[PDB]
RNA sequence: CCUGCGGCGUGCACGUCCCAACUGGGACGUGCACCGGCCGCAGGAACAGCAACGGAGCGAGUUGCACGUCCCAACUGGGACGUGCACACUCGCUCACACAU
């Protein structure tokens, strides 16, 4: 779709239409995954996630 | 058909096959409203009304053989005076 | 033009084992030497869900330029249960390329055929050679 | 940072967890109350009683319709109710604030709340300039005449801000972040500029980037994360990911006035009695009547939202009396203890 | 450990106790200034829901009961300026106090249909102005121009200019500056209301032996409002009236217009309960039976203002009864009125339900 | 009639004949001065200093000119003309 | 006009005849600009401060 | 020097002339004044110019003091499409107008005479 | 007795014309502001009450989406066959009627 994005240094969405960056790195796409209830992929998108450190929980907590 | 008319506001710009015009009148008129002449001759019916609540257009659509590019700068424009509402009535 | 060290820096942070450039040139060659064969090579991600889901065995081959990458990071877990090898590629428009089509796949099923069965093995070889990690 | 055992006190008031947040800033009447053993802290409930009580705030993906992504949470977490405060196209992305079962009584109070958009708009002709569309987009700001897209009644809406984040002249596509007013359709604002800038425009793409006080940034998760949150915890038993996806409903009452109560006061405010002056620990400057506040025990719970009766001048220089009245209680009945009707005089 | 991790596992409730609960009311708005400061008479009484805090009133109300500071344009007069206001608000009273003659720019205090109530009240101001003056005839050095200002501070002798002979003071002035080539001087003046600076300079002029005139008048301050104290331009106030009937916005027009309670932050105040505001809107004298706080260094016969508790200033009154007397004593009157300033039936009327009234 | 003293020669603004006043009351506007011979030799035209030690500044006639008179000249003013200090005191 | 001014570090007013400031800027004039009560000029008025960050609402307190 | 004078202008004074656009500006100026009613100069004229309907370029003077008495000018010239950008001071303005005097402000017409250079300042200010 | 209200041709701004700055000059029309005591009207005669008998929580009224299977010509848009999923008042029930040591 159109609405793509990069982040500055305080890690804040910037919206545009660009393929790639100011700073030459590609713009990620604002729009989540399509979802659908009858997933059966949640422990694969989980393995995966963790053995390369996406997981919300390897994170940093946040301060609330 | 139209018993009176008052005017609603005068010629703003054209977009496509409509034309916009600036109303004066503080009162906000209804959709689908006729939009006639001086001599009480219907040209359109109200589609779209943006801008303020006190300095805003409203948009026509021309139909019975009428064309944008006849009415010119400065022409003004009349409505039913019975199709309108108060600009209170919209606001808060 | 993009080179080969910077295309893959453009890559996600889950796009391993990522083909070395020698190893690219394969795959792009097996799967060119491979779209022959309209039904031993499946396209698309619904596709190559499904097959895997069948479990039709062969080598799959992911676009290393994916985001947001939830539409397709529980793949290469299913792909290691079933024990079907698999690898990224630095960028989907050159498997675009590879099949022809103008328009870049995400993933790619390379199955196996008499035609090009030597360089599927050494491709598959390879790839298994690269490990996961 | 902190050793675990540290004391409370050993961290500034100003790191608590978002309802004490502060606390000691506030107005204080009286330290004196007998604390009680019931309660929970509101980030060390239960798992079974931080759902109930919890909010998620999901990045609503691209097809599906905002009553659809709300039932599906609903099924996935296997809670009895769910909602949500604003509905979101079902071709529209952003976040969307869903209230778990006890938190869906907030729903209501977060309709009103201001929210801001990213809207993509083609013209169907070229403009000059970027400056005609900058100017353009200035002239739609303020009240402004809206018509719900395909009832008619013909409303007014706020919109505070805009500013055009880009623009292709080739494509005659661009992309304009807008804060508006709750009930506000950028549908109709994209119409609406194109009317203005003489060439005709409508909106090919949307996403929320807020919804209140609650944003991008503020823990924003995808319905994934929530799927594979309730896997974790039937198939492993670990909270952790299912702790990160759902936040506390204090969480969307950071920024109302607080009036701290007494443990002895909190279950008589759930049985609907009104905040009584003898029962406040702490009132918070800026407390005007007529306004919404927040009723928060002393572990930082929401028992309830109330109406205030009494300005902060008047809490100060009053004994007794209503300094608020109800509006929606949150927690429920019997959390603490029935303790009214013991007082001073208990005659 | 991480911030977060320590809020999750910690336990974050309020103390059980800390045996003091002082007050910190050094920052509350106006009238609420110092709040716990003032001596504590009572603190028992019922509130009513009547009525709002002075900066959180409705538009109507508050545009009905505020003041703004204006520049004054260089050419016209006050009264110009007043009418002009008056026509923009769209407003059915509007008043000043002290009066700029028309080629005089500063500070001047404009009321809106219940604060010109305080008019009367802001004559007596002191004023602080700017004048530029030029001396027909050279003067021998700088120092000359100082001493010639030096000897003009007192209850000088003042004629109107273009005939009672008065007398009005002149605390303070500062020469500021002086170009000797054009012989044109800029001095700062502190001095009491009525005084005319046109006829100081024509003053200043023959002290120094050469004679001088006043070219320009700026006043830099009127009481207790000056340029700093949020003064606002012409243009101003009516960009802030299109604001509100166009966009219907309102902080623009708040920022203009302030709550009247600003003109009366120097006075001594005297808390009344809810139930005595409408008595003393009607006329009643401020009775003890119903003051809930006063400020310490009440005198006899000194201008006090009678609030509310949320902060509005109910009327002017003069005490009759010193802080000692107030502290002291169970009943008779704490003050006359001298000019109420709230309207009737804003609150209720509660007079004549207590105990020792039936 | 008769003459009482008003004060000494000051200076000189211009035409004005600058008088101090060492008296406690405060003449009127353009009220007559005359010199010791009961001679007139202008009409006060302004009144300024503090409200004590003050000053006031007289128009002579075509007759007489300012310079006219040396330092430490005294000058005779109308009893008749003169306002109580008490009235323009507070 | 003759007045003009400059701010101290402080804020305050320095009142002066000169053109230029100790520091080297110049000197604001002290007197604000004429007005016609019949000025249709509010919204161009707004908008242009508005653009620049001077607006009232724009600033602090 | 140039930097120094943008330096002192007020904040509105955007868009800017750089020092080159700045030369072409007054030489535009200094063409225009030979022709009496092709050149307006003034609040006032160009004021009631602009609401008449008159077209060209609106050349302002940033250093001005209080900024409400051309504020809404700009605006003015964004609605009528009137291109506009400042200059660094008042009295280059005065000086390229041959009047020592300052100007505040001055509206450019179209002659057959400089055509070229009008056209020119005219693309380069679109162009910022 | 107290309070509130009312009475007891200069300049300014705008528009239009002549001349020789953020201007001063002239003329023509518009609007706008100015050159302590007594009386009349109206409100009230005020010692400033009220530490719970109206609150809360439930229920009712006032076409698209996802999956699977096939045809065809990207993180796709099309068709078909089936699966599941979404589309302020009153009236009743219950709880207490709470000044929080």
């Amino acid at each position: 779709m159109y609405l793509r994005y990069y982040l500055n240094e305080n890690g804040d969405r910037q919206y545009t239409l660009a393929t790639i960056d100011p700073y030459g790195k590609p713009t990620i796409s604002a729009h989540p995954a399509r979802f659908s209830p009858e997933d059966k992929y949640s422990r694969h998108r989980i393995i995966i996630k963790k053995r390369f450190g996406l997981l919300l929980t390897q994170q940093p907590e946040p301060i609330l | 058909p139209p018993e009176s008319v008052i005017p609603l506001g005068h010629y703003g710009w054209t977009v496509q096959d409509d034309l916009i015009c600036k109303v004066d009148i503080e009162d906000v008129p209804y959709f689908n409203a006729p939009i006639f002449l001086e001599n009480k001759e219907q040209i359109g019916k109200i589609d779209e009304i943006f801008g303020n609540l006190r300095d805003y257009f409203v948009s026509v659509k021309m139909g019975d053989n009428f064309k944008a590019n006849s009415f010119k700068d400065g022409q003004q424009f009349y409505i039913d005076p019975a199709k309108l509402l108060p600009l209170k009535r919209f606001l808060p | 033009p993009q080179s080969y060290d910077e295309k893959v820096d453009h890559c996600s942070v889950i796009a391993k084992p990522m083909a070395p450039k020698k190893l690219s040139k394969k795959i792009y060659k097996l799967i060119k030497k491979s779209t022959s064969h309209k039904n031993y090579i499946r396209n698309g991600l619904k596709i190559v869900q499904k097959q895997l889901r069948l479990g039709e065995k062969g080598i799959v081959f992911f676009a290393g330029d994916i985001s947001p990458i939830e539409i397709m990071c529980h793949l290469p877990a299913v792909c290691e249960e079933k024990d079907i090898p698999y690898c990224y590629t630095p960028s989907r428009k050159d498997i675009g390329a590879a099949m022809g089509t103008m328009r870049g796949c995400v993933m790619v099923l390379v199955k196996e055929h008499d035609d090009y069965k030597d360089l599927f093995d050494e491709v598959r070889g390879e790839i298994k050679l690269l490990g996961h990690p | 940072k902190i050793e675990p055992t540290e004391s409370v006190t050993k961290l500034d008031t100003a790191y608590w967890p978002l309802l004490l947040k502060n606390f000691d800033r506030l107005n204080v009447r009286t330290n004196h109350y007998t604390p009680l053993p019931f309660g929970h802290s509101p980030l060390k409930r239960p798992i079974a009683e931080y759902v109930k009580a919890g909010f998620i705030n999901v990045d609503k993906p691209s097809n599906p319709s905002s009553h659809e992504v709300v039932s599906w949470i609903k099924r996935i977490l296997k809670v009895e109710k769910t909602g949500h405060s604003g509905t979101l196209d079902p071709k529209v992305t952003g976040c969307l604030i869903v209230c778990i079962d006890r938190a869906t009584r907030l729903v209501k109070s977060q309709q009103n709340a201001g929210k801001e958009y990213v809207a993509v708009f083609s013209l169907h002709s070229a403009v000059e300039n970027v400056k005609k569309v900058t100017q353009g987009l200035e002239k739609l700001r303020g009240a402004l005449f809206q018509r719900p897209p395909l009832k008619r009644q013909l409303r007014v809406r706020s919109v505070y801000d805009s500013k055009l984040l880009d623009f292709d002249k080739d494509r005659n596509i661009g992309v304009f972040w807008v804060s508006c007013e709750a009930g506000s359709y950028i549908r109709t604002m994209c119409v609406h500029l194109g009317l203005m800038l003489g060439v005709g425009g409508q909106m090919i793409e949307l996403r929320r980037v807020r919804s209140g006080i609650q944003g991008e940034k503020e823990g924003m998760v995808t319905m994934h994360d929530i799927l594979d949150a309730q896997w974790a915890y039937e198939n492993h038993k670990d909270e952790s990911y299912l702790r990160r996806v759902i936040k506390p409903l204090e969480g969307l009452l950071v920024a109302h006035k607080r009036i701290f109560i007494k443990d002895s006061a909190v279950n008589a405010v759930c049985y609907g009695a009104k905040v009584l002056l003898p029962g406040i620990l702490r009132y918070e400057d800026g407390i005007e009547i007529d306004q919404e506040i927040v009723i928060v025990t002393t572990k930082g719970e929401a028992v309830a939202l109330a109406i205030a009766l009494m300005t902060t001048s008047t809490m100060a220089s009053c004994d007794h009396g209503v300094a608020a009245k109800l509006k929606r209680v949150i927690m429920e009945r019997d959390t603490y203890p029935r303790k009214w009707g013991l007082g001073p005089k208990a005659s």
